[PDB]
């Protein structure tokens, strides 16, 4: 019942995301703190790639767990269960969520410093979420 | 509560008046087979005139089938049917259920039109693919 | 029961953002379409412009009609009814609640040129916003 | 459905195995007195320390809270008491309901450490409103 198709684009704009991202990854703390424009890049392109994601995530569930609801939180926690994503990974990319809402929260505020670690973070585990979705759809012949 | 598609059809009858530029309304996604996604055609003409008088008349569409429909209207997400891509048009013909069209047949005219075979689809994976793996041996993962 | 010390953040977090998005203002469409930089940038300057006017809303009307639940877009027409906002600006302005929801939006795929409206759109409708608001505080005392 | 203050103080004694760096957690806004905004406090011995194998400790605590609360992790709204505002802190001793606490008069340290007075509020709005009247003043509105 899964699209590939539809899976494979927003792991295609997932890259070309990651891509734009990876010109911020040598940037200093310093650097980063004193440039508002370079802060709203990434949090945008953090936000972009963190809701891709999640678009994914929830379309393989709607299909695995028809009518079962999950969470951002939750879903990717699922995934790491059914071995779609490894225990590993998917614990270590679930706060991805929390990054999410933080970046369209209401209440806004956002602390650049933890944006800084975010970059990171997302420089080095989503590219390994790119890998394991690509093989679960692989698998799928 | 929540409408059903039936009532969605028939308070639909009020947008002629209220949205002049419209066409023709798809409802897709998970409530028709969550969000409320709504994919809208626009006559070309109407649409460019309203839009002197109305310089973000297409975000406004959700907070008029919002009042329309009884629906939190922050909930809804509209996709244009006139500048999209074929991905999007060909799976909103394919699942879509349409709840207003002007004439009684711009759905059809409009499955016709969007709908890709099976051949077409894999070579667009063919291509996702590519782009995806080309991305993978980049980042080294 | 209002607070104008929060309301008055927001608001200056309003003009702080303007004069990052003025810089923008003589972009022509073609030098936009060709830079995904400055789309990113527009984007989440958009996207905190109207967060920030939504928590003020809302935070007005749980102090004029505690309980009482308001979506973004009539949340905007209803400052309008108390003359808060002008009923001209509150109804131009509101389209912005879709703005919003498109800027978040889950799907996310939001069309740069409609973004090249909502640059201008902000620009002349949110400086009045600010006003309007800010005689709202002065006349609360 | 929607828990009570009262089993939420229950269920946060569950947190400090979960969360083992949380010293306080108090729910504000309009839950209080609809979104979920709580206010954490850090011990900032742990939580350096729980950085080095947590890359995005924070941006975890809403899915944590989410499970125990069994509420949406979606709608849950984080605010560091640690690095914020000296307004934000004032609103939160001021209207905030204490959840965690260790030790029992942490909340009652935070508040004699924060609440700002209302000489101190006037001038913090003054120095707002010059600002935005200075906004107004530049944009010509």
């Amino acid at each position: 019942n899964i699209e590939p198709v539809i899976i494979e684009t927003r792991l295609e704009l997932i890259g070309r995301y990651l891509d734009h991202l990876k010109k911020f990854e040598n940037i200093s703390l310093d650097d980063y703190l004193s440039s508002f424009e370079q802060q709203l890049i990434t949090e945008r392109l953090l936000q972009l790639i963190t809701q891709a994601a999640i678009d994914i995530n929830d379309h393989i569930l709607s299909k695995l767990k028809s009518g079962k609801s999950y969470t951002n939180f939750e879903a990717f926690i699922e995934l790491g269960k059914y071995q779609i994503l490894t225990p590993e990974l998917a614990k270590q990319i679930a706060p991805s969520s929390g990054l999410r809402n933080r970046l369209v929260a209401e209440f806004d505020d956002i602390d650049p410093n933890q944006v800084f670690m975010a970059i990171s973070f997302a420089l080095q585990q989503y590219p390994l979420y790119v890998r394991q979705i690509n093989s679960y759809l692989i698998t799928l012949e | 509560k929540i409408p059903t598609i039936a009532e969605l059809r028939e308070l639909s009858l009020r947008l002629l008046t209220k949205i002049p530029y419209l066409k023709m309304l798809v409802l897709f996604g998970s409530r028709a087979t969550s969000d409320w996604d709504f994919a809208v055609l626009y006559d070309e003409e109407k649409y460019n005139l309203y839009i002197q008088n109305n310089p973000l008349a297409a975000f406004v569409i959700p907070g008029i089938l919002g009042e329309i429909f009884k629906i939190n209207s922050d909930k809804i997400d509209i996709v244009e049917l006139n500048h999209c891509s074929k991905l999007i048009a060909h799976f909103v013909a394919r699942d879509g259920k349409v709840l207003y069209e002007e004439p009684g047949d711009e759905f059809d005219k409009f499955q016709q039109r969007v709908l890709l075979s099976n051949t077409e689809i894999k070579k667009i994976e063919k291509t996702k693919l590519e782009n995806i793996e080309n991305f993978l041996q980049r980042w080294g993962v």
